[PDB]
Order: structure tokens, then C-alpha cells, then sequence
RNA sequence: GUGGCCUAUCGAUCCUUUAGUCCCUCGGAAUUUGAGGCUAGAGGUGCCAGAAAAGUUACCACAGGGAUAACUGGCUUGUG
RNA sequence: GCCCUGAAAAUGGAUGGCGCUCAAGCGUGUUACCUAUACUCUACCGUCAGGGUUGAUAUGAUGCCCUGACGAGUAGGCAGG
RNA sequence: AAAUAUGUAAGAAGUCCUUGUUACUUAAUUGAACGUGGACAUUUGAAUGAAGAGCUUUUAGUGGGCCAUUUUUGGUAAGCAGAACUGGCGAUGCGGGAUGAACCGAACGUAGAGUUAAGGUGCCGGAAUACACGCUCAUCAGACACCACAAAAGGUGUUAG
RNA sequence: GAAAUUGUUGAAAGGGAAGGGCAUUUGAUCAGACAGGCCAGCAUCAGUUUUGGUGGCAGGAUAAAUCCAUAGGAAUGUAGCUUGCCUCGGUAAGUAUUAUAGCCUGUGGGAAUACUGCCAGCUGGGACUGAGGACUGCGACGUAAGUCAAGGAUGCUGGCAUAAUGGUUAUAUGCCGCCCGUCUUGAAACACGGACCAAGGAGUCUAACGUCUAUGCGAGUGUUUGGGUGUAAAACCCAUACGCGUAAUGAAAGUGAACGUAGGUUGGGGCCUCGCAAGAGGUGCACAAUCGACCGAUCCUGAUGUCUUCGGAUGGAUUUGAGUAAGAGCAUAGCUGUUGGGACCCGAAAG
């Protein structure tokens, strides 16, 4: 017998593959995988595991947050790598001649990034020319800004938004919510 | 430790089979054989734990 | 993938602890100790006497 | 000094009513009555997180219960 | 201290039984010996963890291989068949 | 006025020096709070350990319990009723207590060899009818924890004081 | 032409049930290789372990004793001596401290042995195991070539090649084994259902949803109400709307999200500069804590101007919101969970 201190048997809880079942996706896999084994490169470890997220850990990414990372002190002339999909923002008026490497690029998203002078490219092409992520830029979309992250932690005195069907009037504004009506919260 | 001697390496349990692993693990501590490591018990020097 | 014990294997006990074969070889193991002769006083001897 | 020297002395929704703001609405457009909203109290639930409620069955019924009484048996022995 | 008196219940009866009296009883001391799915070493199965390996011309990179640890289970959960 | 339990501290979000902000505060640039700039590295502030730490979502079953040592209330008492801490049974086989949910030992993939635990070694029954010093003779001897009971009071039985 | 159940024939067991588990004997029956298959013996090694013989050292009061030398002392008093009875030497009690026996205590001297411990000392017997499969490592022995017990067994030999080993099955023997399912703190229970066999027999579908995951497109998304078309309930093509999302906040009238590199501070992966490295510096997405700014509500302050009661500029407040602050959603599918439905299946007394 022994006196365990710790649960036995125990997964790591982390993804050690994707998922998905898409053919062109695993062959992304396997050369990064390759990559992070034989080059103790930081950069390609990182690249590996964001391969494996799902759809909600992969937000993604406007062009606008894209021109805004440029702007940073010295980071004009670095390559921006996003592992998920960029989108187009027409929010913003002007952007740059930089060099973007996604895993998809919507058809307004490439458009603009073309007329600007720069280029859009794949993952694969991106090791290439950067085996050791050398000058590259890595861009992560907003997690929380998520519709179900809002009604997470629901409670007293919690600010968060209740799971409701139809808002109104007459939709949980009654005692529970003013002090006219029983209490508030 | 000559018979029942096992080294902790990477959360793993390694048979003190040759003085190299030794070396390996201990020599920033200057133990670098056996003979150092059981001096390191029997006298309770600096670098005891 | 065979942990040999060395103090029964001798090529094994020779691999570590290239000293074995010195302190075989001039018998550290029966080293005689020099005599002296310092005697205990009254006081001890007849303390460990008393009732 | 924001009641009683301290440790108890008390009450939701709906409805009614009062005070305040004299503000918002009555949806074809206005004025005046009336009604409806906004903020703060009172009318009470003592089964006190708050259903509106008398008996009888020896004519009886159903779902169950050895989670539970009316025999033995077992533990205990005050009492005998 | 040991033994005895004090010591009366209902089928036949139980230091478990036989039986045991310088014990095979009671108190105490010293050794030898017996045996668990426990402990030590080895093999095999599975699980988990840390690693190696895409180079074509021979087939599975969910492949192959190296190292270490671990394994009880109702209600219940998940996984592979 | 204990014992056992119990709060906090043992550094980088720290210490030291100089001086910037304000409608707060002071008789007063006085103080308070937050900062700029400079110095001090991991024997950087006790021990041991650390199958890595931190964090989030979602849902199952359950919401009759019971037993043992110690503390403890009611009751003459109860295999009675009710609490405290911990370990157990329930959910658990295996060796031992003849037999037993809870006691003792020890927790379990399939096998081989070795050594043990608790308990035992006249026979049933694997293992000394072993060794050593005493005690006991019962016309109802005695024989091993939980545990399956015996008291007050007595004996010129025998032993030691 | 199955099972329950039955007849005949054949085989086997049976002293108050039968059935089962581990192991082997006996009977019956049977597959695999004969191209090295089956079963064994010895030797030399490796791993684990069990039981003996024997050697060298260390420690203590540098064992204590014995033994030896010397001084003193006594009785459970040796020799000698006295005394009284005594089958001519045997006791009996007085004296007497080594004499014709001895013992005790102290001091001095030199060893041995016991006990405990250590050896990188040697050596005999027995049992279990042989995992791996070119080489690579660390050592040992040697001037060297090389060898070796050094990162896991090889060498030699014999019998048999078939029911001999082994498998299956029946039986016997040793030890062990209470009836399953169920409720329960607790079931072998004197708790409930079950005589036997076959077939049937219980978490389904739908509307609306939560989390998670996969897919398409993405500030958008959804062709299938309908129209066009067709090899005709399929596939293919399509306009306008509509749904959800892209703005919130108030009961409402209403109003409606940049002082600033879309803010400051602290911690942050990755990247950049230097450095052999360690480190230092720069930039820092996601995310966590905190201080501000912005929009709506509430309570205040009330400018220029006026249908003199309209208008609400500006500046605040331990107040409040399911907000803003370089968007993330829409659609389809799947497991799990929720509600309404007969709602996992069967069951009331009633109305
Ligand atoms: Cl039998
Ligand atoms: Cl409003
Ligand atoms: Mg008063
Ligand atoms: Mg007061
Ligand atoms: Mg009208
Ligand atoms: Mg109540
Ligand atoms: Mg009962
Ligand atoms: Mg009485
Ligand atoms: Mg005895
Ligand atoms: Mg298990
Ligand atoms: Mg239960
Ligand atoms: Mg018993
Ligand atoms: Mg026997
Ligand atoms: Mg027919
Ligand atoms: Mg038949
Ligand atoms: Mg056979
Ligand atoms: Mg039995
Ligand atoms: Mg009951
Ligand atoms: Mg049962
Ligand atoms: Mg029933
Ligand atoms: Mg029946
Ligand atoms: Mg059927
Ligand atoms: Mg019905
Ligand atoms: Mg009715």
C-alpha cells in the first residue's frame, strides 16, 4: 500500500492535438511539431499550441488591431502572426505596407491588407522564411468580450447579466432589483 | 546507497549505476562520485539537503 | 536494464570508486591501531566501584 | 449627540392609503376633472421567508410503512 | 498471590473440539520455527507522465521506440470496444 | 491558572537616501497618500516537503446513516436517546479473533522466488510434547484484548511478605 | 423443427442434497512441428535469495576473572593439642588461624577469552529467474596485440519424435465455497419477487433553450414562405423582405458613448538590442487587480438668450445601469443538462 498525496492516474488537461478532423490543419501540425522538437525556439512552441485551441480560444482579429500593434516603438517593419482568422475593419481610414501570416483572411480583410501594399500569408509560408520566428509579432483577439462570458459568475451583488428571453418592463425589473419593491439585490 | 541508491532526475527514479550521472545532477554542489555523496550524509555539510 | 550490486560484483564495485582496489590492497580493513598506555585515575575507579 | 449604557422587544409580492416631486402618460390634437406611473412610509401575515378553512366513520376505501404502535424473542432490571 | 466457600433455570453441550495436572493451566524471561492479495527483486498486461525519431527506395508520425511511476470500489461520471 | 487546540509575522508588492503632486490636513511644506531619481541579488532573510502552480465553465449522484477509542448530556440501566475530535463500516476483499459490517494486521492488475505483520507452533492444523525460575490439585480447576459476566464478606488450604 | 420436458441405448459417480474455485492422479478424447519439434542431465556465468566453514582487526576497568607475587583476616575451623563416654579407632566440644586441607579481602604484574562492532577477507551447499537481440557506454586485466564475470545465457550431451509433453472433458482426493435480484445503518435470513422454457418486454420523439465541441462565412449571417428549373417529393439557381447581431439606459416623456498614441499604474507570453553564457535593457497582445475619462438614470449648480416661462450652457455628487473605451456574431450538426407534452415502463381509492 501506498499513502497517495495525489490523485493517480491523472490527465495533463491540456490538448495535445487539435480536435478537428481537417486534413489541411494537421499538416500544419506536423511541421510545427517538427519545428519545436529541433529548434528550441520559444516562438515555434507557441505557434504549436495555438493549433490545438478550439473556436472560442481563437477570437479574431480585426485589421484595426492589427494597425494599432504596428504603431508600437520599433515594431513597424515586424511580421504579424496570427493563429485564427483576421477580419476587416472599416472603422479605420488608413493602414500599413506590413506582412500578415494567418490561418484565413476574410475577403475584406485581404483586400485591404493588398491595396496597401503589403501581403497575406499562410503558416507554412511563414516558416519558411522565418524558421526560428525571427522579427515576427503575435496578436491574440479578446476572450471575454464573449456573449456567455457576461452571465458567468451570476449572484448577489455580482453585476452580471441575468439568462433571459425577452427584455422589458415587466422582465426581472420587479422586487429583487429597487428598494421600492421588497429590496434591491 | 551502494545497494538500495536511487537518484531523483526529472521527476524519475534512476539506479546510481555510474559516477557520471552524479556528476550530472550534484557537480554545482562539487559532489561528483558516490564516495562524495555519502560524505555529503555522513557528515552533515553545507549542502546536506 | 540490470541493476548489478556492486560489494558482490567486483568489476562493478571497480567501475565506481577507483579506491577499492588501494584499500584492498594494503588491508585498511585490519589496520592495527598504535598502544598506549595511559591509565584512568583513583577518582574514576573508585566511583565506578561505589555502591 | 443619526433614540434608550451594551446584549431581545419584530414583517415580502398583490391591493389600499399617506407624504414628496408638482415631474411623466392617457398613444388623432388640446384645456379641466378622473385614472395610471416615479421616490419614501403606514394598514399583516406570531405556523413570525408570510395557503382563505369544522367534525365524524364501530359501513368504510386506496398507495405505502416494520422509517412507527398493539404478541413472542433480544438488550436492561428501576420495580417485582 | 493462586485455589476454595459465597455461586439457583428450564431440549443435550461446548477454553472451537479432542483432551491436558513438575500442563497442553497461571505470572515472567530467552531463542528457534509457521504463514497474508502487505514489504524486497524479476517478468508480463494496462493506465498516466516525461522524451527520442519524416530521410529517401518497404506498407501504419493516430506509427515505431526509450525512461519512470502507478493499479481497491457502491451511487455516479467519462473513454475505448 | 495549565495541557491540547487557535490568530499574525519571518522581505523585491522589501529596506534606505534625496525630493515631485493635491481642492485633504497643519500656526507653518507640517503631515498623510501616491510617485520621479539613486543604492542594496538570490545563505534575498528559519526547518521539511512540493505527481507543477494558478484559474474558469458545466453537470451526476447524495441530502434516512451507523460503529470504535477519548471528551460528554438525560436516564437505575439498555445492543437506549442526544452532542464534540479523529479514525472506520456503509462503498472492502485478503491474514488473524472457532463463528461476526465496524476489533487486530494490512487494503487488492496477472505470476514466480524470498521475508514478515497480527496471531500461533500436544492432535485436529502449517510450526519446539523447546529451554528457564516459580505458583496452583478445585466431589462444578483453569486457559488470552473488543467478548459473550460475577460482588461484598470469609478459610490454621498453600505461598511469599 | 430450437428449449423446457420424456423414452431407449451407452459411459460415469452416489453412507442425511446437488452444483462451484485452485491443484494434480486416473479414464476417455484431440490439435500443433516432424525441415529441429517434445522432455531432460552436466559445466561455466548473470540477477535475487537461503544455510554453513574459516581469517584479520577495533572498543571496554586498554573487558571482569583464572593464574602469579605479597599483606591482612575469618569459619560451615585443616593439622596438631586438651577433655568425657567409648566392641583398642570413631565420633562429641574447647583451644588453635596453615601446619599433614583450604578459603576470603585489599594491593601489585602479564596475558587469554567472552560480549559488541568493522573488513572495498577468503570459501562450500540449495532454490527461483534468463527479460533484451548488429555495433555505440563505463570499467578491469595487459608493454603491446588483445582478452574479460564490463549497458539481461551460453556451451556440451542424452532420450523421444508420439498422445510422450500439453489442451479439453468426466471422475477421485486435499483445502476452501450459504441464493440470486431488491429496499436498507445492517440480508444466507424466520424480509419481499422467483416451479421450468421459448418469444415479446422499459430514458423515446417533438417545441423552445444553457454549457461545451466541430464546420461555413464574418460586421455581418440565414438559398428551401415563395419563385425559376428539373433525369421530378432529389439535385441546381434566385429577388424582396423578415429574424438575430452591429447601442445603451430610463416607469415614462426622452437622451445617447475619444481631454489623451482610445488613458495611467503593477504583473505579463512572444519578439527586438547587447552579451560565450547568465543576465540587463526595449516593446509588450490575451488575461488579472486598481485609479481615471465617456453615455443613460437619480440628486444638485442654473450661462448667453426669452411667447416671462420657456430654454439648459458650465461645473459637481460615500448614488445607480444586464453600458463605451480599433466590433463577434449568425447558421447547421453532435453528446450532456432543463421545461411543457402519455414523457423510462406497469399500478390507485376517485371525478
Ligand atoms: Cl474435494
Ligand atoms: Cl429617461
Ligand atoms: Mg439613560
Ligand atoms: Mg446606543
Ligand atoms: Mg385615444
Ligand atoms: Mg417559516
Ligand atoms: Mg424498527
Ligand atoms: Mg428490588
Ligand atoms: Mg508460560
Ligand atoms: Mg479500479
Ligand atoms: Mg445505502
Ligand atoms: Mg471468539
Ligand atoms: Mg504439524
Ligand atoms: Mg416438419
Ligand atoms: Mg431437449
Ligand atoms: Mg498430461
Ligand atoms: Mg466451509
Ligand atoms: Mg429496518
Ligand atoms: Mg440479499
Ligand atoms: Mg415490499
Ligand atoms: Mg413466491
Ligand atoms: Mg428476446
Ligand atoms: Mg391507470
Ligand atoms: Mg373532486
Amino acid at each position: 500500500g501506498i499513502d497517495h498525496t495525489s490523485k493517480q492516474h491523472k490527465r495533463s488537461g491540456h490538448r495535445t492535438a487539435p480536435k478537428s478532423d481537417n486534413v489541411y490543419l494537421k499538416l500544419l501540425v506536423k511541421l510545427y511539431t517538427f519545428l519545436a522538437r529541433r529548434t528550441d525556439a520559444p516562438f515555434n512552441k507557441v505557434v504549436l499550441k495555438a493549433l490545438f485551441l478550439s473556436k472560442i480560444n481563437r477570437p479574431p482579429v480585426s485589421v484595426s488591431r492589427i494597425a494599432r500593434a504596428l504603431k508600437q516603438e520599433g515594431a513597424a517593419n515586424k511580421t504579424v502572426v496570427v493563429v485564427g482568422t483576421v477580419t476587416d475593419d472599416a472603422r479605420i481610414f488608413e493602414f500599413p505596407k506590413t506582412t500578415v501570416a494567418a490561418l484565413r483572411f476574410t475577403a475584406g480583410a485581404r483586400a485591404k491588407i493588398v491595396k496597401a501594399g503589403g501581403e497575406c500569408i499562410t503558416l507554412d509560408q511563414l516558416a519558411v522564411r522565418a524558421p526560428k520566428g525571427q522579427n515576427t509579432l503575435i496578436l491574440r483577439g479578446p476572450r471575454n468580450s464573449r456573449e456567455a462570458v457576461r452571465h458567468f459568475g451570476m449572484g448577489p451583488h455580482k453585476g452580471k447579466a441575468p439568462r433571459i428571453l425577452s427584455t422589458g418592463r415587466k422582465f426581472e425589473r420587479a422586487r429583487g432589483r429597487r428598494r421600492s419593491k421588497g429590496f434591491k439585490v | 546507497v551502494y545497494k538500495r541508491g536511487f537518484g531523483k532526475i526529472n521527476k524519475q527514479r534512476v539506479p546510481l549505476s555510474d559516477n557520471a550521472i552524479i556528476e550530472a545532477n550534484l557537480g554545482k554542489y562539487g559532489i561528483l562520485s558516490i564516495d562524495d555523496l555519502i560524505h555529503e550524509i555522513i557528515t552533515v555539510g553545507p549542502h546536506f539537503k | 536494464v540490470l541493476k548489478k550490486n556492486p560489494l558482490k560484483n567486483k568489476q562493478v564495485l571497480l567501475r565506481l570508486n577507483p579506491y577499492a582496489k588501494v584499500f584492498a590492497a594494503e588491508k585498511l580493513g585490519s589496520k592495527k591501531a598504535e598502544k598506549t598506555g595511559t591509565k584512568p585515575a583513583a577518582v574514576f575507579t573508585e566511583t565506578l566501584k561505589h555502591d
